[PDB]
RNA sequence: AAACUUUCAGCAACGGAUCUCUUGGCUCUCGCAUCGAUGAAGAACGCAGCGAAAUGCGAUACGUAAUGUGAAUUGAAUCAUCGAAUCUUUGAACGCAGCGCCUUUAAAGGCAUGCCUGUUUGAGUGUCAU
RNA sequence: GCGAAACCACAGCCUGGGGGCCAGG
RNA sequence: UUGAGAAGCUCAGACGAGUAGGCAGGCGUGGAGGUUUGUGACGAAGCCUUGGGCGUGAGCCUGGGUCGAACAGCCUCUAGUGCAGAUCUUGGUGGAAGUAGC
RNA sequence: AGAGCAUAGCUGUUGGGACCCGAAAGAUGGUGAACCAUCUAGUAGCUGGUUC
RNA sequence: UUUCAAUGGCCCGUCCACGGACCAAGGAGUCUAGCAUCUAUGCGAGUGUUUGGGUGAUGAAAACCCAUCCGCGA
RNA sequence: UUGACCUCAAAUCAGGUAGGACUACGCGCUAAGCGCAGGAAAAGAAAAUAACCAUGAUUCCCUCAGUAACGUGAAGCGGGAAAAGCUCAAAUUUGAAAUCUGGCAACAUUUCUUUUGUUGUCCGAGUUGUAAUUUCAAGAAGCUGCUUUGAGUGUAGACGAUCGGUCUAAGUUCCUUGGAACAGGACGUCAGAGAGGGUGAGAACCCCGUCUUUGGUCGAUUGGAUAUGCCAUAUAAAGCGCUUUCGAAGAGUCGAGUUGUGCAGCUCUAAAUGGGUGGUCAUCUAAAGCUAAAUAUUGGCGAGAGACCGAUAGCGAACAAGUAGAGUGAUCGAAAGAUGAAAAGAACUUUGAAAAGAGAGUUAAAUAGUACGUGAAAUUGCUGAAAGCAUUGGAAAUCAGUCUUACCUGGGUGAGAUCAGUAGUCUCUCGAGACUAUGCA
């Protein structure tokens, strides 16, 4: 139960805030769990996704698939992964997007900012 | 994306009209340059074949090549159905039975099945006898295949057949069951033995079913009656039809000769749900093939 | 209410006698009738058949009224509280509540009333030294001070017989909160527990007593023959 | 026009916080000033004792609090009221005496120039 | 509803959302330090004053107080001198002593003299003595500022220290 | 007999009811106090994304600087913060309604009225002194 | 080829007796 | 003899038009609290149905078809709660009629 | 040798727009050379309607 | 269910007339203050906490508590 | 001839300020019109009540009280919220205009290079009066002896307030259904977090959040205090003792006569123990001024809710909405939400001038194909059958459900348990249940 009258439990406000969230807020909304090994060695439960992250699809029709996140489609809250696509009628391979929570990060693209984020968020590189 | 309904309908209308215009222009210019140069007309017609489910069927290695295979013919010459296909030529003797306490609707279809098969009996199912007990009883009484028409709620929805005495048992779910009255331009069958034709049973499991259906019919049809019973497997749906055929002229036909079909009935469809190795026991049967529903959602994936 | 600027039979018109904010929303009850109902609701909480009749899963509670030590007031973790309810076998009511969480039927879940569930035990404490936070996340459990008993929490729905888990000090202060029928309450001014219309409420004990069955005229038949 | 009281409990809370704010500012000293005891002015209520506005100049002179330092320690001064009877004088002189009995006034920093 | 409010809904610019809604939030005690170090931030000011041993009101209270536990002449009112009162709690005792000690530190209210004042009073003293301030005042040749005998006495008394 | 007419049933239309939803309204409460001659509110005209019958922005034209997150959009950003800049023509609108003027180098800086305070310069058969 | 609108409880054989009721044509 | 929902069960006899008007008991809808260890993607609600059933009735239960995400019984609370009509309001659709007519 | 006071419910009744719709005016402030916006839910013995 | 047969059967509301082409949806004794009776409830020569104050750590617009008045009654 | 002052002018001289908009709440003039403000406004420290044991600025709430008064309709008192008091005019500083704006020059300072001051100097304002002192509650001037004292500027730390960043618990284990597991079951975990939202169906443990947080940490801006340093123009300024001394108090106003709506107009026009207002007494002390809080708030900048509405409802507007559109104009003013989990929005072949059609293909579903959730009725077409309101039955079509397998009795064969002329364990209260052995009379 929330006790703060600063936060709203109104569904209308939560739904408006989610879908009218800006691209900087959507950056945090698209977060994926790390694998067990990364979770137990970086001491971080979950990170926002990024391009060039190595992930495994955990739920859905594409369960078990792996690949690198080619891009993040933040407008539709969707991820795009290498070779996880769908063939169209004409023979084109139109990519299919998956929710960031439905994948798991198995190899992080470690920039310098992530390492600073890791140490800041109770982590040990 | 446009959350105004009218505008998104006008935006689609403009998009649709432009899409139709430039696809027509591309078609028109292609038509002009093809009639001018046939060398690209049939060139396109030889690669741009429309795709269909059968052409896009998922790969299964169990599909047998048209060329004869020794290993398959080694396994098929001494199996349960061998006494029908060997030099013995054992005449099939069918037993037809309904589920316990069936209605007149079940018998109005069982009679049509009886018409489809000469020398096939029908013992009304009575008392506390079971399918594993009829099989033993019919085995000692000279029968070689027992069909059980299952109905509930005044509709025949299933058909299990067991190959006597211990041959494979198949479980089908009938559908679209039409009687001869319900068929337009029907006919009255005669006593002539029908001729069976079977199509499109490519997979090896298909041959197990095809031999099971072949073993029901007498191996020597009476051609003078020109009655033909068709078992066709399309996208795993088995269609059972009976027809009267008479050859005549046909300008559309390749050799100028074509046959006219008059439907005899009954008309129905089956789906193969279970195949068991032995007498049909629902609880303790050795499952040869179980039809997983979640795997049949692929419209391009067939087991028959 | 609706807007004051917003015939009633004409579409896009105005409704008949539009709603006003100055409707009577609250209602007064004599403070003695409020206190009588709190006393009646507490007395019912000590009848195990009224607790079962209200839906509580108290079939393995050691004793009703269920009163626990004052160590419970100093609980810190929900694990300690969930453990306590399991030894006193009050947790089956918590399983009843946790399993009963549904989505609401109606438009009421478009109005922030999304979920519904049953009501678990009412823990009544005397001092808050950690008990409230250790118990407040177990679904259906409500904690309340013994100085501020709420009729809304003592007869949910107007239905009598809530399952109350008292602490020793809460139970000790019940006589100061409510008083006697002859002696006054210490924590209410000049307040005495209501008196009853009958003395022994078992009327079948009165009717079938030797006092009354010794002077009655001999009874005719039950359902009589035709 | 109807005056509706839906903010009756929101007013109650706001006034408590204003009291809480007032204390936070001057917390060692009372949130209210002291008042005299006066007798209501009619034949119906003259037997009651109620709070007045401030103490008279005769009352402060008799107690020992000059009218200038009276306000600085939270003693209101009503110049309008007077003492027509000795009962009101001695009732409120004693009231100031009791208030001064419990008063702890904290010393202030006083300018002390180096020269004479 | 209003056009100014639709102006904001139909624009992607965020609102000036300020999150300062803290209910059950009591004001924190600046002002004193001894009171701040003995203030229970949960309890009411009445409870906090009462626990600290202070009076929140020197007047009556216009409502019932919280009861938690079942607890079991003109010349006489004018010349009486009440000898303070005991300090019930240790916080009030701490306030009392620090105020007395702070008075001791800032206890030199008495003023020294200056060069002008010292020569002024001394010159008057040498001619008139150290006891006849009335005749000192009536002199005008030496008492140019025309101080009265009461201001001359303070100068004389102040010169010694 | 058939058409036609009616009734019933099936299917196909037509229509958009119902049901379910809902970034909307309505109502109550709480907190706060901030427009303009240093050019407001409003109006027009542009710019690029585009669907504009929407939005943002102003010739630095979805904005530039600085800060932050840190790597997009479909040192990135149709991001957030935001103290520095810039902000077309109007409009209380202010040189007169193109026409003019003053100063400086076509460009730039200016040119409304009332009143307040002061500064400077003028006038008085206004008074007075020499 | 284009193409309404007003209007519409329901419908349309006569005679007599009390435009459908009664008895006849 | 088990037949105390004592608000239950049981015996008997008489009676039955009904406008205004009075009294009582019930059926239904939106939301509220409690409750049914309630129902639900193995299909909620809605809708369709010469399928069946219950009640004098208001109405309720159900089979089948359609459908695709929520719903209901019981005890209280509450109300913007029940339509055949107001030359009612809004929308939709008819016969007139392929007529008048251009 | 006092029976009242409070709360709630039903019923009646009185005033508020007062069961719903329907009436010829006029006033204040504007627009164009009558019109427009409020007042206005103007005035009801009356008409039509008023749901298991 | 459809139809046939024999029998009966004159269009509904409203006050002759007035409304009715059909269908769906919406559509009218409401809320509030005063008074009177009746019933229930609590207390009872009393009675009424909710102007306000206290208090409420789980939601705090609630619930709980109550000083001084004041009403009506006597 | 000169100068001083006065009055009136001029300047694109320097420095300012006013307008217009909003207007829920405020205050005025006359719902509307007109004028003017603020974060509140207005009111406000008695020319106020009362008749008492008297009260004590204002505002607000309750009550008084639907009372008095003349259907209108209060007020004194009483209960409460909040409480805070003051500034001038009228008396010579007269041993000293002690007062102030501005220019210039320095210096300091900042929410700020944007702000705000200090010191010095020069001119101006001002004696037709700027300061100090005084405001009736008094007060001045003496006299007296007790107690008192900063408009200064730094540093330090603490406590507060605001603003931005940062810190945080636990399953995506196994089985079944499904296009998808967020469902069912099994087994676990966290809980100061089981609010809410998202994710391909009901998610505390997938994600954002939530709780901790009534807080640690980190920047930055400031409150009032505290400790301390350096300065301090005190030859000063106060409070209260006393008096052989004084004690100023607001006029075209009050009041009277007469008209219009207390107020205003017009005619007349005062007083000094006076004047006002109440019952000779009491009580105020007008015609000058300021003043927080308690109170109001359909606007502004934001929040958090709800027994509210659920697309003919709810704002006119859930979307393009004051928009499209109408009118010369003032003004008036709509209708319009939903494919799917994902466009995978239908490749390709073919007919047709095209629009589109048919083969096909995607989907779990095309009975989801944008004229897209569900898809009612009125209504229209086609096909099939029959014919040319109620009662009762016939014909035709259709439909409901409908039982056989059990009871008893006898024997044979084995099985065990609640049986044993049997041994143990656990939980309750001797024996009651649950068991594990061993035997089968």
């Amino acid at each position: 139960m929330k006790f703060s009258r600063d936060v709203t439990s109104s569904r209308r406000k939560q739904r408006k805030a989610h879908f009218g969230a800006p691209s900087s807020v959507r950056r945090v909304l698209m977060s994926a769990p790390l694998s067990k090994e990364l979770r137990e060695q970086y001491k971080i439960r979950s990170l926002p996704v990024r391009r060039d992250d190595q992930i495994t699809v955990i739920r859905g029709s594409n369960k078990g698939r792996e690949g690198k996140i080619t891009s993040v489609y933040r407008k539709k809250f969707l991820l795009l992964i290498e070779r996880v696509t769908r063939e169209k009628a004409n023979g084109a391979s139109a990519p299919v997007g998956i929710d960031a929570s439905k994948v798991v990060i198995t190899k992080l693209h470690l920039d310098k900012d992530r390492k600073d984020l890791i140490v800041r968020k109770g982590g040990k590189v | 994306k446009i959350k105004n309904k009218i505008v998104r309908q006008q935006q689609y209308m403009k998009a649709l009209h432009q899409k139709n215009k430039d696809k027509l222009e591309r078609r028109k210019e292609r038509a002009k340059e093809e009639e001018k140069d046939p060398e690209k007309k049939r060139l396109r017609l030889s690669e741009n074949i429309p795709a269909t489910i059968e052409s896009k069927r998922v790969y299964d290695e169990t599909i047998i090549e048209d060329k004869p295979d020794e290993e398959l013919q080694a396994e098929l010459k001494d199996d349960e159905f061998s006494a029908y296909f060997s030099e013995e030529r054992k005449v099939p003797k069918l037993l037809v039975t309904t589920s316990k306490r069936a209605s007149r609707k079940c018998y109005d279809f069982a009679s049509e099945l009886l018409d489809c098969f000469p020398n096939a009996e029908f013992r009304k199912r009575t008392g506390d006898i079971e399918v594993h007990e009829i099989a033993e009883a019919a085995a000692k009484r000279g029968y070689t295949d027992l069909l059980v028409l299952n109905e509930d709620r005044k509709k025949t929805n299933a058909l299990t057949l067991v190959h006597l005495p211990n041959g494979p048992s198949f479980y089908f779910t009938l559908s679209n069951l039409q009687t001869a009255k319900e068929i337009s331009n029907h006919g009255r069958s005669t006593g002539h033995i029908p001729e069976l034709i079977i199509n499109n049973f490519s997979t090896r499991l298909g041959m197990t079913v095809a031999r099971a259906f072949q073993s029901l019919f007498i191996q020597t049809p009476q051609i003078q009656g020109r009655q033909v019973v068709t078992i066709h497997c399309q996208r795993d749906f088995l269609f059972f039809r009976r027809h009267r055929y008479a050859f005549r002229e046909k300008s559309n036909m390749p050799d100028g000769i074509g046959t006219g079909l008059q439907e005899l009935g009954p008309r129905f469809t089956m789906r193969l749900r279970m195949v068991q190795k032995g007498v049909w026991d629902r609880k303790e049967g050795e499952v040869f093939f179980e039809s997983n529903a979640g795997e049949e959602s692929d419209r391009r994936k067939f087991w028959l | 209410a609706v807007s004051e600027k917003a015939g009633n039979m004409c579409r896009s018109g105005r409704m008949f006698a539009p709603t006003k904010t100055w409707r009577k929303w609250h209602v007064k009850v004599n403070q003695n009738e409020k206190r009588y109902a709190i006393a009646s609701a507490v007395a019912a909480s000590g009848v195990p058949s009224l607790l079962l009749a209200r839906g509580h899963r108290i079939e393995e509670i050691p004793e009703v009224p269920l009163v626990v030590d004052d160590a419970v007031q100093s609980f810190q973790k929900t694990k300690e509280a969930v453990a306590l309810l399991k030894e006193i076998k009050a947790y089956r009511d918590v399983i009843k509540v946790a399993n009963s969480r549904k989505l609401r039927a109606g438009k009421g879940k478009l109005r922030n009333r999304r979920h519904v569930q049953r009501r678990g035990p009412l823990v009544v404490f005397n001092e808050d030294t950690g008990i409230v936070k250790a118990f407040r996340n177990i679904p259906g459990v409500e904690i309340v001070n013994v100085r501020r008993l709420n009729l809304l929490q003592l007869a949910p729905g107007g239905h009598l017989g809530r399952f109350v888990i008292w602490t020793k000090s809460a139970f000790g202060l019940l006589d100061s909160v409510f008083g006697s029928t002859t002696e006054v309450a210490q924590l209410k001014k000049n307040y005495f527990l209501p008196e009853n219309i009958i003395s022994n409420a078992d009327v079948t004990r009165l009717i079938n007593s030797d006092e009354i069955q010794s002077i009655v005229k001999a009874a005719g038949p039950s359902r009589v023959k035709r | 026009y109807v005056k509706t009281w839906f903010n009756q409990p929101g007013r109650k809370l706001r006034r408590r916080q204003a009291r809480q704010t007032k204390a936070a500012k001057i917390a060692p000293r009372p949130v209210e000033a002291i008042r005299p005891a006066v007798k209501p002015p009619t034949i119906r209520y003259n037997m009651k004792v109620r709070a007045g506005r401030g103490f008279t100049l005769e009352e402060l002179k008799a107690a020992g609090v000059s009218r200038r330092v009276a306000s600085t320690i939270g003693i209101p001064v009503d110049h309008r009221r007077r003492n027509r009877s000795e009962e009101s004088l001695q009732r409120n002189v004693e009231r100031i005496k009791v208030y001064l009995a419990h008063l702890i006034v904290f010393p202030r920093k006083a300018g002390q120039p180096k020269k004479g | 509803a209003n056009p100014r409010q639709r102006n904001k809904q139909r624009s992607g610019k965020p609102r000036l959302t300020r999150r300062n809604a803290n209910k059950k939030a009591k004001a924190k005690i600046y002002g004193n330090f001894v009171i701040q170090q003995n203030w229970d931030k949960h309890a009411t000011l009445r409870q906090n004053y009462a626990r600290l041993g202070l009076l929140a009101t020197p007047n009556y209270v216009t409502g019932g107080v919280e009861k938690l536990y079942p607890d079991p002449t003109l010349d006489d009112v004018l010349d009486k001198e009440i000898s303070i009162a005991p300090a019930k709690t240790e916080v009030v005792r701490q306030l009392e002593e620090e105020a007395v000690k702070k008075a001791a530190r800032q206890s030199n209210k008495m003023l020294p003299l200056s060069a002008f004042e010292h020569a002024y009073i001394q010159r008057l003293i040498n001619k008139y003595g150290t006891e006849d301030f009335e005749s000192m005042a009536k002199d005008v040749k030496l008492n140019s500022k025309l101080f009265n005998g009461s201001k001359l006495k303070n100068l004389y008394i102040r010169m010694k220290a």
